[PDB]
């Protein structure tokens, strides 16, 4: 559930 | 129980509309009246044609009122359409016999309860819709309890909620009809239907706390509402509204979905419609349940796209993910566009939650919101532009759960 969080921040958030 | 006090029971049973509370009134039906054979068994009617529909619900016996004190509650569940606000006047449920009983009729966005002692004496008290919020009609189902004490007050309830109360002052006593007549007809000063479903009748005065669970105890709460109160279905057209928003139609602009100003309030009939479809649910039988997964396709210029996150071309605050309309295969609607529904109705409308689904579980990643965000969407180059967009708000969303920009509405296409 964490790890789907930063999957998500790394998939569709700018860096 | 409540059901003690029950002395008429209109349903339909068996495609029959029947009293079924025992005291076996005699029920009648003329004209063009429609059943459904399935939930909720309403009955149909119309104001056009000399063949319009027509129900005599005659009670049988003076047993019925052998219960009886100086006090009696009426309650039905009722929709109407098309429910202008500058509606002409309509008499739709009449109980008055030489000028005696009570009548219930609807007038531009009222809807009036008589009750009639004598062709001198009458108290009236109604419902007034909120036109601001129903701009296209009150044209919703609604629950209708209305309770009366001669020696007290008479009251009125709309969806469990107390609208108004009078003090019986005029009136001393009530010799009551032994007919009710459903049928729609037009007062001495375009074509509206009426549907009706469980028509009860009391000896007594419900209370609050009564009127509430026979409410919930004829819904199935559970099953997600349309927006005018029908059963949410899968595979079928929707508008897809938010109920901050109600003059916003859903757009798209390259990857992402926006929302527009609407025309008119006509009608919801203008931009894209979505159909919502199933991955997981404990019932198989087209109608959407809270706690499903589920995700949404909608077709644009005769090509379907599938609602899923995408990166915007700029970040639009912590924890933000914009939801936009993608061409793109099973597995990643799964990971990035699955949502689990939640029903949620209030007096005004009926709505839902959606919740961004874990690999098209019921674990919960986030909520779908709405609001408006300065980035890049399709041929956008120079400039970023404010678009209403809909946005999941990921991982930290308590406080938006109480918020109304979450809750969801659905308008059937149709």
């Amino acid at each position: 559930k964490e790890d789907a969080f930063s999957k998500l921040k790394e998939k569709f958030m700018n860096e | 129980s409540i059901n003690d006090s029950k002395i008429l029971s209109l349903q339909n049973k068996k495609n029959t509309l029947m009293d079924t509370s025992g005291y076996n009134a005699e029920v009648r039906v003329e004209g063009n009246v429609q059943l459904n054979p399935i939930f909720p068994f309403d009955f149909k009617l119309g104001s056009s044609g000399d063949d319009r529909g027509k129900v005599i619900v005659t009670q049988n016996e003076n047993i019925v009122y052998n219960a009886m004190y100086e006090s009696f509650s009426i309650s039905f569940w009722i929709r109407i359409n098309k429910w202008v606000s500058n509606l002409p006047g309509y008499t739709i449920i009449d109980s008055v016999k030489n000028n005696s009983g009570w009548s219930i009729g609807i007038i531009s966005n009222f809807l009036v309860f008589t009750l009639k002692q004598n062709e001198n004496s009458e108290q009236d008290i109604n419902f007034s819709y909120d036109i601001s919020k129903n701009a296209a009609g009150y044209n919703k189902w609604f629950f209708v309890t209305i309770t009366t004490n001669m020696m007290g007050n008479m009251m009125i309830y709309i969806n469990g909620k107390l609208i108004d109360t009078i003090k019986v002052k005029e009136l001393t006593g009530i010799n009551f009809s032994k007919t009710i007549t459903f049928q729609m007809n037009k007062i001495p000063n375009d074509n509206i239907n009426m549907w009706i479903r469980d028509f009860y009748i009391f000896a007594k005065e419900l209370d609050d706390k009564d009127i509430n669970i026979l409410f919930n105890s004829l819904q199935y709460t559970n099953v997600v509402k349309d927006y005018w109160g029908n059963d949410l279905r899968y595979d079928k057209e929707y508008y897809m509204i938010n109920v901050n928003y109600m003059n916003r139609y859903m757009s798209k602009k390259g990857n992402g979905i926006v929302f527009n100003t609407r025309k008119n309030n006509n009608d919801f009939n203008e931009g894209y419609k979505i159909i919502i479809k199933r991955i997981r649910g404990n019932t198989n039988d087209t109608r959407v349940r809270g706690e499903n997964v589920l995700y949404f396709n909608t077709t644009i210029d005769n090509k379907q796209y599938s609602l899923g996150m995408y990166k915007p071309s700029r970040n639009l605050g912590t924890d933000l993910v914009p939801l936009g309309a993608l061409d793109q295969p099973m597995d990643e609607i799964r990971k990035y566009g699955s949502f689990i529904i939640q029903p949620c109705n209030t007096f005004d409308y009926y709505a839902s939650q959606l919740f961004l689904s874990s690999n098209a579980t019921t674990n919960r990643l986030g909520i779908l919101s709405i609001g408006s965000y300065s980035f890049k969407l399709g041929d956008d180059y120079w400039f970023n532009h404010e678009y209403l967009i809909p946005v999941i708000k990921i991982e930290h969303y308590a406080s938006l759960l109480e918020s109304t920009s979450t809750h969801w509405v659905f308008v059937p296409a149709s």
